[PDB]
């Protein structure tokens, strides 16, 4: 039907439908990434202006593509899970062709080239999402973290942070993380993760949500119970020092 | 060459929003307002039909409650010619998850069904995006109630208590400090009919231009009370809540 | 006369005007001891006698056109023949601009002087005249804003020595954009506020005129007016006004606006190399504007405006209810702070409403109860906002 | 044209003014008038009619002597050379009309000034052709 | 308009007859009021009442042509009204309704940003309904008080009647509350056509007082037109 | 001590009076002088007052004189002047009492297209522009050298274009290169706004540009730099409401004044706009313009140049790597270079160092050419060219 061509290549070299989805990405929810010796850590923000959203029913922010890698992403909400539901089917279609459990690697390298391709034929509009990916590969115990931009563009990150005021969360994961001693334990990640969010969400304890991975098909999703918890003692230790 | 009769229905502003859902999410607040109100033992769905006059039909006239499923029921706010098909092919939808696990649909798998339809046309194919926002409610052995909401946009979150359409945020104020977690039915009826009293643009409140669904579970366990208030229950609500 | 230092009562503050009185005095001695010496005949104040008669009364008023061989020129009066007036020794050969109003005698009709405009009977509105109120304490947070405006607007005319040391021209313009409610124009009263430098006001919905040929001479006008009263801090406010609305007064339609958007592009840059006329514009939809305007060299540094966050909304809280009758029942820490969304507009808004709520009760506290019904007033009073269903 | 909103009912005066001195009560018969338009599709019905202006010449890019024709006249007064193939430069120009010529021998003399030679020579004028031409970009041959 | 004029008159008389008042509350004098409603609800009236009690010169500026026509002066944008107003203080700009705002909504915000920073002079601008309006005037911090003028009701309609039926001879005894009771969607304007209609058809029949029953025919004839001019 | 203060602070204003009395907004500086009391002599010549008006046909020798509105008088001459030197068109200095011819006056020009004409040249060179070398060697060729070196096209028998566009994007250096042409030129440099050329009443501007072409040609040697033509440069186009069609006029006004029925006379006249699509192929055509400059976006050496140039000041630390400074800032206009030097110079004064290094001058180019990105005019217009 739509044949138009909607990516044309600006006088300037860039294309300008990508560099407006990289804007529309920079509007999202703030979300950011840690990885461990052998934990994973993807810490996300909600939106505080509206109230009264349950918590049982409102689709989390971090989506379980399969049981071993996991998924966040930021920017525009809408289009991001159907990037999850491509990944989800494309994960179960390797299972059946390779016989084997997918890669972080792989599926990484799959939403790059649908986000690409979408760059590329004609008709539609690049994707607005920006997407992390983090697990563990099957019998092996690294975390392995991933970022994917609209334009196509997809590196592993010892630490990234996309969305809304990422520059801020960038410098401070600069100087409070080490890529070459990274922290040793879940719970220093989980502290770590969260002395990150501090620096932007500025409360709203109810609407941080956590998800950290572990091998062995170990994916958990810290409650408000615990993650007010690691609040005490990281707005304990700020103002005394 | 028809290039210049193109209006670009899916392009990325400067700044980078969408501009066609931008305007849909505008052409919401024209129309009818609904309320959700998630009560402990069922969901209460009331809208204000708009266009209201004396030779307006009430006897069987339903065009802001729609029934998708005998446990399913939505709530219509916007342009009803485009919500008609979206209604019919959640039905079909529906319908057809009834064929392969014969089993009820939970709720969940309707609302991403609806949003995936809407976001299609949001995405790719150069068509003006539908200009109605939908308001799920149900049940199921999964999550107990549910009560979500729809955009022109596709996204859809959870709700203990939404309104969409005129007046919005009138609504949300004065039901965020009536709404606790533990009411009946009642008060949840009460509470709606109050905010549609406090929200609407004429003076009274008269039966003909108010629609009501309840969701309710008695004796029977496991399958939930589907009713459509009448006008002729519908006028008794209102001495309850002392409106009249 | 100078100035007097010190304010108070002191013997040197005599002494520095009896040094004024001495000095005063000797002006006066020598003056009347040089006139005396001269020959009145030709000296003293009979020029003035000279003058007056040789001018004649009355004096009729004309207006210039040319100075072609000067001691000659072409006035042309509304009503006579456009004579071929002689220009008399008296006048100032440097004022004559053609195009001035010139002194013709009565009779013999040549020039005896120049009569300056001094009107200004639509820039005297235009011409900030008493600093509007608001200083820089005024505005609560926004520190890097106001800091990077004053290197920028203040810095280059109060301190030129940083600037010519450092060997860079200041930066041209600066143009606020950002969200609509958010101190894009108190910034602009507090810069105004503290000034040694006019500023001339204008609007973008002005330069929409109703004539064709008036729509790039009012810009012109406005910014020759800068250029001789210079330096100037030009404040086109609403720019995106020429761009949006489409009026029915104006004749043109599009087409006008783009001339007059075109001799606006032109007047900031120009050919004629004008001197300090910084250039400071404001506007809610920096999308909708030609990038002409907005390029480099035009208008340098664009500083972003953003909606206050929870820190500078209990700031803003603090700074506007400082000037507040408010009982202790009050509590500023939850009062607004409240993180369900506000801006700079709202804070102000509803400390208003709830003063007028209070005046009708004839209450001169201020109680809680109304800051709070204040508060609801202003959230129900708002168009909530559009883009953030994508987000949400 | 009708138009309530505004119109330019001033020129229309001349315009009619015109008309009917060309033809109506006044004749004289002993006034030719000449008139050359540049855009023919605009003008008003009736001034086309007969009566008024009758002959409508129709002046044609030129044809291929012709352009030969016109690079020879436009280069009387400059100092060319005797081997200068006008056949070649007549050719080479494709769709020139007329001025665009003489800007073709004024940019070859040009060219020619700026090399320091004392006078042209087919070189010149070729490089005068690639000046004026559509070419007057030029540069960046890369990928034909 | 009982409780109408009773915050216009402490929104706009109350502070340039008590401006010591906006002061010890710490809020920023009210620069101006929007009145709206349905035409012919006395909209100027309760502007004009205020403004002639309250001491303030009235201008009525209704567009920019006008005002340099009937000045006869040139001008090229409309603050020349402004400098001529400061002289003559305190005063009242009134600027009615009925492109994009004609330049009645344009004008309007290009005096409340001079006015701003440039100080006794209030702006009262009249209008239809309150979404054909620029959002930048529906802003918080600009033009603060919206004041509704719903058409009258049968009370309101009896006592504009009364009002203006004291004007004329009437005969003793006219129930005036069962001519408005009859009157049914007619507002403000169409009770003064009302009263003139029944003056003009006691002349008709060359009598001398004005009776009940030529104010139903006066009554009839307002509605019928009325009914028939919104064709 | 303050009864001291009071007469003290009365002196002060008595005195200052008493001296403005005693010593004694219309006039000229009588402590200049120059205003000597001779003028009585040439006062009491009563001809000074000479009624001006237009002349009219010459009736073989009587002149009927056509004062604007007082009269149409038949006039004979005044002795003073030639009978060879009054034509028809000129402006007679008429006598007053029994009218005679004079001294006849320079035609009457509109004072408004007096003062587009600059007096006060520029301050840019030649060096400033960079860059643009082949450019500007066309633009001297053009303009330039036909004035300084008129001997080489006389030798060559060739007559040097007359009339040169300027075409590109926004902020490349065409005012620029125009200033510098005003600056190091020796001819009268007439500067045209298109906006200027834009009057209210139908006609004006066919006027304005007459009289403008007039006065152009009154000189020996004039350069106009008709500038925004794009504003007058509308394609002929009709819509059946008759769209704008006065600007129109004025646009084929100035198209006849190029070239018509008379040629032009050393006229030479630069054109400059940033969207040269929208302009008449009438004015396109070769004639009226010969020359199309293609001034575009510098390439690697170009912003090397443009660096070096608006660097010359500054306290630049030495060892800065200009090179790398340039790679880092692709497809941006020199005005965006410019700005670039200005935020370095900047952001050191912020840190209150008085020397700009490159670590600060990295970190100005990201702010100006990342930062300020989508507020960019180079990738638009460029379409337009
Ligand atoms: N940071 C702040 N500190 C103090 N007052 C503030 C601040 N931000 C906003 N305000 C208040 O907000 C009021 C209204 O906002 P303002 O007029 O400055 O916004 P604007 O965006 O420049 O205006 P507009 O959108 O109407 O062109 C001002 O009178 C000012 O007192
Ligand atoms: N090649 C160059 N050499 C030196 N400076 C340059 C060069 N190119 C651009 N610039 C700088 O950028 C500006 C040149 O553009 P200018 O301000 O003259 O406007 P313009 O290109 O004529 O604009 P517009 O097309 O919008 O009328 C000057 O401020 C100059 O310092
Ligand atoms: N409530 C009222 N009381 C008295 N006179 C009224 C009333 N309403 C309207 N009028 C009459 O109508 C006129 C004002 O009309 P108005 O309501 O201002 O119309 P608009 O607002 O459309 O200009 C006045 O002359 C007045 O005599
Ligand atoms: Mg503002
Ligand atoms: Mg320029």
């Amino acid at each position: 039907g739509y044949d138009r061509a909607l990516s044309i290549f600006s006088p300037d070299g860039h294309i300008f439908q990508v560099e407006y989805a990289l804007e529309a990405v920079k509007r999202g929810t703030c979300a950011v990434g840690v990885k461990g010796k052998n934990c994973v850590v993807l810490g996300c923000e909600r939106r505080s202006t509206l109230k009264l959203q349950d918590t049982r029913i409102t689709p989390s922010k971090v989506s379980k593509i399969d049981s071993h890698v996991v998924l966040s992403f930021s920017g525009l909400n809408a289009d991001s899970r159907i990037l999850i539901e491509k990944a989800r089917v494309e994960a179960q279609s390797h299972r059946l062709t390779l016989e084997d459990p997918v890669t972080v690697e792989y599926l990484t390298r799959y939403v790059a080239g649908v986000q690409q391709r979408y760059t590329q034929s004609g008709g539609v509009r690049p994707f607005g999402v920006s997407t992390l990916i983090a697990g563990f590969d099957p019998r092996d115990d690294e975390p392995k973290l991933y970022q994917t931009e609209p334009s196509g563009i997809y590196s592993s990150w010892s630490a990234q942070t996309i969305g809304r005021n990422s520059k801020t969360v960038r410098e401070f994961l600069e100087k409070n993380y080490d890529r070459k001693e990274p922290p040793a334990t879940v719970e220093e990640c989980v502290k770590l993760t969260v002395r990150s969010l501090l620096e932007v969400v500025q409360t709203g304890a109810k609407n941080i949500e956590i998800t950290v991975v572990k091998p062995d098909s170990d994916i958990v999703a810290l409650s408000s119970e615990e993650i007010n918890q690691y609040v005490t003692q990281i707005e304990q230790e700020k103002q005394e020092q | 060459g028809s290039r210049r009769y193109d209006s670009r229905t899916t392009i990325f502003s400067p700044e980078g929003r969408l501009y066609q859902v931008e305007y849909a999410l505008e052409s919401i607040s024209h129309a009818g307002t609904a309320i959700g109100i998630m009560a402990s033992d069922g969901i209460v769905l009331a809208a204000e039909r708009k266009v209201t006059s004396t030779l307006l039909e009430q006897d069987t006239s339903t065009e802001k409650l729609y029934k998708l499923n005998d446990k399913i029921a939505v709530a219509v706010a916007g342009l009803t010619a485009d919500a008609e098909i979206l209604i019919n092919t959640a039905r079909i939808h529906a319908q057809n998850y009834l064929k392969t696990y014969n089993e009820d649909i939970p709720v969940e798998i309707l609302v991403r069904r609806l949003s995936d339809i809407k976001q299609g046309y949001t995405q790719h194919g150069g068509l003006r995006p539908f200009g109605v926002s939908f308001i799920y409610a149900g049940y199921d052995d999964r999550y107990g109630y549910q009560l979500y909401t729809s955009n022109p946009s596709g996204n859809y979150t959870g709700w203990k208590a939404i309104s969409v359409g005129a007046n919005t945020s009138a609504a949300q104020t004065l039901l965020q400090m009536d709404y606790k977690d533990d009411m009946k039915v009642d008060d949840a009826i009460e509470l709606a009919l109050k905010t549609l009293s406090k929200t609407t643009d004429s003076s009274a409140l008269t039966y003909d231009r108010l629609e009501f669904a309840t969701i309710r579970k008695g004796a029977n366990d496991g399958e939930v009370y589907q009713k459509i208030f009448k006008p002729q229950e519908i006028k008794d609500i209102l001495v309850k809540t002392g409106i009249t | 006369l100078p100035n007097i230092y010190p304010s108070t009562r002191c013997k040197l503050k005599l002494l520095r005007m009896e040094r004024i009185k001495d000095h005063l005095l000797l002006e006066e001695e020598f003056v009347s001891n040089s006139e005396i010496l001269k020959p009145f005949e030709k000296k003293q104040e009979e020029e003035k006698k000279q003058l007056e008669e040789i001018r004649g009364n009355p004096l009729s008023i004309g207006t210039l056109e040319e100075i072609i061989d000067d001691d000659h020129a072409i006035v042309t009066s509304p009503t006579m023949p456009d004579y071929y007036v002689s220009i008399l020794s008296f006048v100032d050969k440097e004022l004559l601009e053609p195009g001035c109003s010139v002194l013709l005698h009565h009779k013999t009709m040549s020039i005896v002087g120049v009569l300056q405009d001094d009107a200004d009977p639509m820039v005297s509105v235009m011409k900030m005249d008493k600093s509007p109120t608001e200083s820089y304490s005024d505005i609560g947070g926004l520190e890097s804003q106001i800091q990077e405006i004053k290197e920028s607007v203040e810095l280059p005319l109060t301190h030129p020595e940083l600037y010519e040391e450092m060997g860079i021209k200041p930066p041209k313009g600066v143009i606020l954009y950002g969200a609509p409610g958010t101190g894009k124009t108190l910034l602009a009263k507090a810069v105004a506020n503290q000034t040694s430098a006019t500023f001339l006001r204008i609007v973008g919905s002005e330069l929409i005129q109703k004539y064709l040929g008036d729509g790039p001479r009012l810009c012109r006008q406005i910014f020759k007016v800068a250029g001789e009263n210079a330096p100037s801090i030009v404040f086109i406010d609403e720019i995106d006004a020429i761009g949006t609305k489409r009026y029915d007064s104006n004749s043109g339609g599009e087409r006008e606006i783009q001339r007059t958007m075109l001799e606006l592009l032109n007047q900031l840059d120009g050919f004629d190399d004008r001197g300090d006329v910084k250039v400071i514009m404001a506007t809610n939809k920096i999308e909708t504007l030609d990038p002409a305007l907005i390029r480099p060299g035009r208008i340098d540094r664009k500083i972003l405006f953003e909606n206050p966050d929870l820190s500078t909304k209990k700031k803003i809280l603090g700074i506007h209810t400082s000037k507040m009758n408010l009982s202790e029942d009050v509590n500023l820490e939850t009062l607004v702070t409240t993180k369900d969304d506000l801006s700079g507009a709202d804070i102000q808004a509803m400390c208003t409403e709830a003063g007028l709520l209070a005046l009708r009760e004839r209450r001169m506290q201020v109680t809680a109860e109304d800051f709070k019904q204040a508060k609801e007033r202003v959230m129900k009073n708002k168009v909530e906002e559009n883009l953030e269903g994508l987000y949400l | 044209f009708d138009s309530e909103k505004s119109g330019d009912r001033e020129v229309q005066r001349t315009m009619l003014e015109l008309l009917n001195q060309l033809d109506g009560f006044s004749s004289d018969d002993r006034v030719k008038v000449l008139a050359a338009t540049n855009r023919v599709d605009v003008l008003d019905p009736a001034l086309l009619r007969s009566g008024r202006l009758d002959r409508k010449i129709e002046f044609p890019l030129p044809s291929e002597d012709s352009r030969a024709q016109i690079l020879q006249i436009h280069s009387r007064k400059m100092t060319t050379d005797d081997d200068i193939n006008w056949q070649e430069l007549a050719r080479s120009t494709d769709e020139f009309n007329g001025a665009q010529l003489k800007a073709v021998t004024v940019e070859a003399g040009m060219i020619a000034l700026r090399n320091g030679q004392s006078s042209v020579k087919h070189e010149d004028f070729v490089e005068g052709i690639s000046e004026v031409q559509a070419r007057k970009s030029k540069s960046v041959s890369f990928y034909a | 308009l009982t409780k109408q004029i009773k915050e216009i008159k402490e929104v706009i008389e109350l502070p340039v007859k008590h401006p010591e008042l906006f002061e010890s509350l710490g809020i920023a004098q009210p620069k101006g009021v929007i009145l709206y409603g349905p035409p012919g609800t006395g909209k100027t009236l309760l502007a004009r009442a205020v403004a002639h009690h309250t001491d303030c010169k009235f201008i009525r500026v209704s567009g920019a042509e006008l005002v340099q026509k009937y000045i006869g002066e040139g001008s090229r944008m409309v603050r020349e009204l402004f400098v001529m107003a400061r002289e003559h203080a305190p005063s009242i700009i009134f600027m009615d309704e009925i492109g994009s705002g004609g330049g009645d909504s344009e004008v309007q915000r290009t005096m409340l940003e001079l006015l701003n920073q440039l100080k006794n002079i209030k702006i009262i601008m009249a209008t239809n309904r309150l979404d054909i309006l620029d959002p930048a005037l529906l802003r918080p911090g600009r033009i603060d008080r919206k004041i509704e003028f719903p058409p009258p009701s049968v009370a309101a309609r009896a006592e504009i009647l009364r009002i203006h039926s004291r004007k004329m001879n009437l005969t003793r005894g006219i129930n005036l509350r069962k001519v408005a009771e009859k009157m049914n969607g007619c507002s403000g304007a169409d009770v003064k056509g009302v009263c003139t209609e029944a003056g003009m058809y006691a002349l008709r029949e060359r009598r001398i007082h004005v009776t009940q029953e030529d104010f139903e025919l006066a009554v009839g004839k307002v509605m019928n037109k009325n009914q028939e001019t919104a064709i | 001590y303050a009864a001291k203060l009071k007469q003290t602070e009365n002196d002060l204003k008595d005195i200052e009076a008493r001296i403005k009395e005693k010593a004694g907004s219309d006039t000229g500086l009588a402590p200049s002088h120059l205003w000597d009391i001779m003028g009585d002599r040439q006062r009491l010549g009563e001809e000074h007052p000479l009624q001006v008006a237009r002349c009219t046909k010459i009736i073989k020798a009587k002149y009927v004189i056509n004062l604007k509105q007082i009269a149409k008088f038949v006039v004979g001459l005044g002795e003073r002047v030639s009978p060879t030197d009054i034509e028809e068109g000129m402006r007679v200095g008429v006598d007053r009492s029994k009218y005679n011819i004079e001294l006849p006056l320079p035609p009457r020009i509109d004072p408004s297209v007096t003062m587009m004409t600059v007096e006060e040249k520029p301050d840019v060179t030649y060096s400033d522009v960079g860059g643009c070398k082949d450019q500007i060697e066309k633009l001297r060729e053009v303009v330039e050298l036909p004035l300084l070196s008129p001997e080489r096209f006389a030798t060559l028998g060739i007559d040097p274009p007359k009339g040169i566009l300027l075409y590109g994007p926004p902020g490349t250096g065409k005012t620029l290169c125009a200033r510098a042409v005003a600056n190091r030129t020796d001819a009268t440099f007439i500067r045209v706004i298109g906006s200027e050329l834009v009057q209210k009443y139908v006609g004006e501007g066919a006027r304005m540009v007459r009289e403008l072409f007039e006065m152009a040609r009154t000189k020996k040697a004039c350069i106009i730099f008709f500038d925004e033509i794009d504003a007058v440069g509308g394609a002929r186009f009709d819509d059946g409401a008759g769209g704008d069609n006065e600007v129109q006029r004025t646009m084929l006004e100035l198209i006849t004044q190029l070239d018509g029925f008379d040629p032009r006379g050393n006229i030479k006249v630069m054109f400059a706009t940033n969207r040269p699509n929208t302009l008449d192929p009438a004015l396109l055509r070769p004639g009226r313009i010969d020359r199309k400059v293609e001034f575009s976006l510098p390439d690697l050496e170009g912003r090397a140049n443009i660096f070096r140039i608006h660097s010359k000041s500054m306290s630049v630390e030495r060892g800065i790597r200009w090179e790398l400074i340039s790679r880092l800032c692709p497809n941006s206009t020199g005005a965006e270079l410019r700005s670039v030097c200005t935020e370095a110079g900047m952001f050191a004064i912020r840190a209150r160092r008085k020397v700009a290094t490159e670590k600060d001058f990295l970190k100005a180019v990201d702010k100006v050419i990342s930062g300020y990105k989508k507020f960019s005019s180079t990738s638009r217009y460029m379409q337009y060219n």
